[PDB]
Parts: structure tokens; sequence; C-alpha cells
RNA sequence: UUAGCUAGUAGGUGGGGUAACGGCUCACCUAGGCGACGAUCCCUAGCUGGUCUGAGAGGAUGACCAGCCACACUGGAACUGAGACACGGUCCAGACUCCUACGGGAGGCAGCAGUGGGGAAUAUUGCACAAUGGGCGCAAGCCUGAUGCAGCCAUGCCGCGUGUAUGAAGAAGGCCUUCGGGUUGUAAAGUACUUUCAGCGGGGAGGAAGGGAGUAAAGUUAAUACCUUUGCUCAUUGACGUUACCCGCAGAAGAAGCACCGGCUAACUCCGUGCCAGCAGCCGCGGUAAUACGGAGGGUGCAAGCGUUAAUCGGAAUUACUGGGCGUAAAGCGCACGCAGGCGGUUUGUUAAGUCAGAUGUGAAAUCCCCGGGCUCAACCUGGGAACUGCAUCUGAUACUGGCAAGCUUGAGUCUCGUAGAGGGGGGUAGAAUUCCAGGUGUAGCGGUGAAAUGCGUAGAGAUCUGGAGGAAUACCGGUGGCGAAGGCGGCCCCCUGGACGAAGACUGACGCUCAGGUGCGAAAGCGUGGGGAGCAAACAGGAUUAGAUACCCUGGUAGUCCACGCCGUAAACGAUGUCGACUUGGAGGUUGUGCCCUUGAGGCGUGGCUUCCGGAGCUAACGCGUUAAGUCGACCGCCUGGGGA
RNA sequence: GAGGGCGCUUACCACUUUGUGAUUCAUGACUGGGGUGAAGUCGUAACAAGGUAACCGUAGGGGAACCUGCGGUUGGAUCA
């Protein structure tokens, strides 16, 4: 059903980005905040707010160029049907280093560019292309 | 198509 | 198209047993063991370090080298010995051959070659202990078909030569030719230069260290003997070997072929032949003009090799993890329930299981890769490093996944009030129509077709009216209308009973999704037993049609259609779309509710459930789909791999 | 005397014999289809509304292509 909520999060981002929507809403969680705040610090989105404490509702502000999609495509890599893990030197790049790869480690959620100074590996979340 | 289907039986090489 | 296997089997006591633990063996005791994470059975196969292919992931295989296990004519057994159940040890049996005076014995080439035979196909019945390794011995020495070598086999890889400089009316010849000219063609000849290798003569490193005889020092010892070790000196140790190498000689003298030439794929003309012959990997060439056949001319690609056949991978993303599809190209089980299995909302703590970080140990050498060195070069040999992405352990980090603990409510459920519906089963009941039967009035055709006939009827058909019997179906309502998981489901009424949906809240707290085997439902035909019988109607009867009519058409007609009781489980069982959830512009409507509103009309405004037709973005092979997806995604399952065989 | 050897006997057991099974190859009268066949015979089924719309499933029929019965579908023309 909603068994991969991160893949449900990537579905709601990719649709409203392409369909010229100004802002989207989604059910919040701890892990969804730990991904959207990284995308806010990497220039892909604008802002996020939390609403509700018994039903946590996350909101995302979209971002455009001249009415053109900033996030052109995003790819869920690991999934509950097949888990993907890499080491500190087998971290894949997106568009040969242009896009970022969201990898959550013990030192929080960071990119593979940020995992060079950290020297860790773990679960690949999404290819932000 | 499903990876979990190939756990039971792999792709049958002719 | 293998689902149950197993009684010394699984475990325990005690005795015995080997070098060691142990059903390894024996009595007793228990009834367990193994197994849908493949037990067991059948077939096949030595495995690994690797080689080859491939960008990689993968793929196919295990020759030479190295590691291990098994085996030594077949089968079984023990001795010996530290080590064997023993390749050239023994014993017994069987098989085969040999010797024999007939009673008997002898033998194991899968050791080196070599013969016979098999097969497309794989070698001399060679030399040596010079070196290395091993065996014995104090050493000398001996032995070694290990190994070092040699020969054969273009069998593979790599290197070199078969000349070079110069030489145009550019000769001849061949072929093409619009006979003007081009081609072969600086190519040949001739003019100059030179000798890689082979041939012929000479010299000649290294593979060799030792070992053996004198001798000094040191050592112990009663000892300057003997011996041990370190020195020095003398004479020696090469199968390959006519060694590599090098000097010298003579002269281009001794040293180039095969395949192709339509496209793929490098190169174009001519003649001969006539869908014949032939060619061919594919496409398909050739019956009167064939660059594709045969030959010639000329060229191309290779090269001491060149082609062909067979085999492996690549190309092939053509078993798609990387990296494929399933509406119609092959493919979504007919549908539903559900175990095992996979997967799982949200908050916090804990464990550190998975994962990640660091470190140790290990991953034999050789092969591959990096930089070197060496053989005149290369192949080849080789130094160190990297690689071997592996496995085990310790110390760490806690975001995610897993486990535990406490939760939370939007997921999924529970109650109440309600509304709609051909949902199913059972029991009654109604009225037309069909046919049969009874009666009445009534007369010559009824019936049927394109046209006729079979058939029915003067016993009065048909038609009409009255009355009764039986059987099955439900006009109109009724409509891309409703309901059900689906096939499907339709007069009305009662009874029993199922799900779906909406409103207001209350409440449990992930209770969920999905499904291989298993389980049930599942159109009609048909099958079993016993009823039932109008109408329709396989086979069949009969008449037209016709070449024949078996079919069509018509008049009849059994099985069946109906019910009970089972079985059968297949359909174009189709939305030709498996289920569930999350999102993404919209209209025309339908159906079913609910909330509010000058109720100011069955209306206005919203808002859920179900459903059809259009259509944007997007997707798609096209058709079309397009908030009910075939758009973008997740969870899980089924299924397909050229057509035919099937 | 102790002890050993020989001999005999017993346990285990290869080969070997009968009875009777399971499995595999070769041979195999006969027999079941199917494929490959441009011109052979027999017919005209299907593709158009292919001249009785076609097709799927099922029962029956007959040299055969096929036909009829029941039910389903549009992968059917014409349509109102
Ligand atoms: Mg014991
Ligand atoms: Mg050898
Ligand atoms: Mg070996
Ligand atoms: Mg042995
Ligand atoms: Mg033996
Ligand atoms: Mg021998
Ligand atoms: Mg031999
Ligand atoms: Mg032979
Ligand atoms: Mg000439
Ligand atoms: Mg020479
Ligand atoms: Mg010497
Ligand atoms: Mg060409
Ligand atoms: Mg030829
Ligand atoms: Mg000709
Ligand atoms: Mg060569
Ligand atoms: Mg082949
Ligand atoms: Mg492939
Ligand atoms: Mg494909
Ligand atoms: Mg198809
Ligand atoms: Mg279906
Ligand atoms: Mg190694
Ligand atoms: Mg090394
Ligand atoms: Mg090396
Ligand atoms: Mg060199
Ligand atoms: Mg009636
Ligand atoms: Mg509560
Ligand atoms: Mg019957
Ligand atoms: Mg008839
Ligand atoms: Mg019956
Ligand atoms: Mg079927
Ligand atoms: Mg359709
Ligand atoms: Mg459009
Ligand atoms: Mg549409
Ligand atoms: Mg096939
Ligand atoms: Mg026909
Ligand atoms: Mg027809
Ligand atoms: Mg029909």
């Amino acid at each position: 059903s909603m068994q991969d909520p991160i893949a449900d999060m990537l579905t709601r981002i990719r649709n409203g980005q392409a369909a010229n929507k100004a802002a989207v809403t989604m059910p919040s969680s701890k892990l969804k905040v730990a991904i959207a705040n990284v995308l806010k610090e990497e220039g892909f989105i604008e802002d996020f707010k939390v609403e509700g404490d018994t039903k946590p509702e996350l909101e995302l502000t979209l971002k455009y160029f001249q009415g053109k999609a900033v996030v052109e495509s995003i790819q869920r890599v690991s999934r509950p049907g097949l888990r993907i893990y890499k080491r500190k030197d087998e971290l894949p790049k997106v568009m040969a280093g242009l896009g970022i790869a969201v990898v959550s480690t013990s030192k929080g959620v960071m990119t593979d560019r940020a995992a060079r100074q950290a020297g860790l590996g773990g679960e690949i979340i999404c290819y932000v292309a | 198509a499903t990876v979990n289907q190939l756990v039971r039986k792999p792709r049958a090489r002719k």
C-alpha cells in the first residue's frame, strides 16, 4: 500500500513539478524531514513547514526556472523489495557527479560529496537527477 | 520482472 | 513427468574398538531422525587456483603448469611397516592370453616409447646422469624413461630473409578500346650497390657449482695421529654440441603463395554457357547483354602461410540483477478465500542482528595488471608492488532495515441511525401465449416457400367461442440502468440470509497488503439414478433444391432442454487489461446519497459511492488509453522466449 | 607346566544358484499419428455481408474440407 513512504514522497514531488503546481502537501514523518531539509540545502526546493501534531502534514514549496522543472527526474534506488547498500568507495554518482545521491549514514543524511569528508557508507535513498 | 520471483526460480536459459 | 525417505536408521546407558572423538561395533532403552531453505530417487560430471569470451555484471569450460581427492585388468580381504588397505607387494575368485611331458603354473603398458584396434585426428621402439630434485651410504660412488635434452608433427605464438639504389616513348606480349589511347608498368631488362640466413672454412662464452689429491690455521684429544671446519695449490668434471655468438669467402646468386572480386565487405570489364550445368553463409544469381556460372585480363585482402569445416562466448538488452515484456505482436491462471513465504503507517527507548567505519589474521605459487631487468629483438623468462572485490575476529558509530518494550491514530476494523438493488436459497400464487382434449356455430381448403411439395382436413380441418388439463418462460416497465468475486442474475408475494454505500460520533490500536501447494464457486453441452414433457430441437423420417443434398428451405420428430440427487470443471469464462495503495488539468451525463439555503417549485449551493462517452499534458509500435490509466511509482503473485510440431 | 603352531569348528563376507520383482538399452511382426512435397485426383471451406456472418467450448453426423444442436464473444458487414 503506502509501504514505501519515501517512494510515495518522490511521486508527489515529481508530479507537481511537471504539472506546474505551486506547492504540494504530504503526510510528514521523521525521515521525510531528514530528506527535504537536505534538498533545501542543495538548491532543489525552497522551503518546508510542518502542520499538525496528531496528523503530521508536511508541505513543500516548488521551484521553477522559467516555468521549467528544476528537478527534471528523480529515481528511487533502494526499496523494501530489494535493499541496496554500498561502501565508502563504491558510492555512485548521478550524471557523472552533477546530480547528488542521497545516502543516509550514522552521521545523518548527507550526499556522496559530503560522505567523502565523512568516509562512511550505507543506504542509498534516491538519485536526485 | 520481480526480483522476489527469481528467488524461487531463476531465468531458464535455453 | 521423483514427495515422503529411513530400524544400526536418530538419541542414551554400558562393553568393545582405532593413533585420536564418534553407531566405528555389540546387547539394552527411547521413537525419534531427515524433508518443499529440495530429503530421497534417476541421469551427468573429478574439483579448485585458472584459461577463453565480454565495457562491466555475467557467460562457457577445467588440456599443458601447480594444489587436492579418487583409481592402478574386475571384485573382496588382510599382513608388513612410522606412514598403504599397496601402480611395477601378497592372498582368494572371475575374465582373457601364454608355457606345458596334461597334472599344472605365468601375466597385468591408465610408467617411457612402440604395435594392433577405434576414430576426422596427435610423435622416435632416441641420448645422458652434465645440471636440478629424490632414494641408499660416513663419504666416495651407484640408481632415477623424474627431469635435463634431441628428433618427428608450419600444431600454435613471435622474429627475419627471399634484395636495394637507379632506370620511360612508357620495349615486347596479354587484355580493354569510341583503334585516337590507356593498362600491365620503374614493374622487367640493363646500369650500380650489398650479403640477414642457408652453403662453405676458422675461432669460440656460458649452462659447473662441486667432487678428488697434497697442504697451513683453528678445534678437541695423553697427543705434533685420525677426523671436523676454514684457507691455499695442482690435475680434472658437458648429454645437448658440428652450441649460441663471431671472423672470412662467393655472387642476387639458395629462398612467395593462397583466397576474393553483386551487396553485406576491399576490388570491373570481357567471353563462353542458357533456370540446363553449376554457384551459395545470408539476400537470392543464370531460359539469349550473367562484373554473382566457367575461363581470361586486371585488382584487392593477407602472408610462409592462406582458406574451409566443427566447437565456445560475443554480437543477442534473444531468459533482460545490471538491462525486456504480458489491451490486440507469444504471454495476466475463469474467479474468490487463505497457511507457509515476501512486505509493511507513525513516535520514543533499547539491542547492535543486517549494513557501514577502522584494525588484525588469512585469501599457496604460477596466470592477469603496474614499473623494471634479461635473452641481439619479440615471443618468452623474471624482480618487487598492486590485484585476488573473499572469509573469520575485535573495537566503533545508530540515520535506515530487523528484534524487544511502551505508544499514537490517518491505514485496516467495530457499533448505531438509515437508503438503494434482477444477490442467493426455499415455498406459494397470477395472467397472456403455445399445444393437447371436450362442446358449440360454421365450410373447402388449411398449412408452408423465391416458387412448390411432403404434411393436415368433409370422421368437418383451419377460423371463432365456451370450458378444462399440462408444461416452460416472464411482454410493457427497461435504459452504455442496477446488483454480485466471476460465470451470471428479471412476473408478483412471504420467509430465511449475504455483501455494498452514506451521515453523525464513540471505540480497538497496524489488528495490514499479497499469495506457490491446499480449498470452494464456476456458461452451456455431455455423463449416472429416478421423475417430467408443451414448445423448440443433434441423430433420424419425409418432401423440394441439386451434379449429388449428406447442409441450406419446409413438414414432423427422439436424446436433451425441466426438477431432485451427484459427477464432469472446460469457453472468444473478454474490459482479449491479476490484486491493493499513493498522487497528477479538466467537461458532457447517468445512477445513488447527504449537508446548508429569500422551503420562496420536483429548485440554488456544496459534497462522498458507482458508471459511460469526449479530451489536455504525459505514455504508446500504431490503434488508442488518458483521475475507473494502457501517466508517473511502490508491495506481491502468475505467465511468455521464432512459426509449425503441440 | 606356562605359552605357541598346526588342524577342526563358528561369526562376518566376495563370487556363485533358484524363486520372483523394479529399472535401462538393443532388436522387434504389427500399429498410432505428424511433418516435408510447384505442378496428381477429389471438392470450394475460410479471407468481401467470400455468396447459410465468422470464431471459441461442447455433443452428434459423414470420403474429406466441414455441417447441425446448445451457449458465449465481436477478433462481423449493413445499421437507427
Ligand atoms: Mg558409547
Ligand atoms: Mg607432465
Ligand atoms: Mg593434477
Ligand atoms: Mg588407496
Ligand atoms: Mg588393491
Ligand atoms: Mg605396471
Ligand atoms: Mg604413455
Ligand atoms: Mg578403425
Ligand atoms: Mg599489346
Ligand atoms: Mg647467415
Ligand atoms: Mg668452464
Ligand atoms: Mg565496394
Ligand atoms: Mg568461384
Ligand atoms: Mg549471355
Ligand atoms: Mg610468421
Ligand atoms: Mg555453428
Ligand atoms: Mg545476453
Ligand atoms: Mg522484446
Ligand atoms: Mg497474441
Ligand atoms: Mg479476469
Ligand atoms: Mg597467488
Ligand atoms: Mg609473486
Ligand atoms: Mg608475473
Ligand atoms: Mg627490449
Ligand atoms: Mg395458455
Ligand atoms: Mg486508546
Ligand atoms: Mg448418457
Ligand atoms: Mg432441418
Ligand atoms: Mg439427463
Ligand atoms: Mg483455456
Ligand atoms: Mg474492446
Ligand atoms: Mg491532445
Ligand atoms: Mg479518452
Ligand atoms: Mg517452442
Ligand atoms: Mg466457401
Ligand atoms: Mg462463410
Ligand atoms: Mg452464436
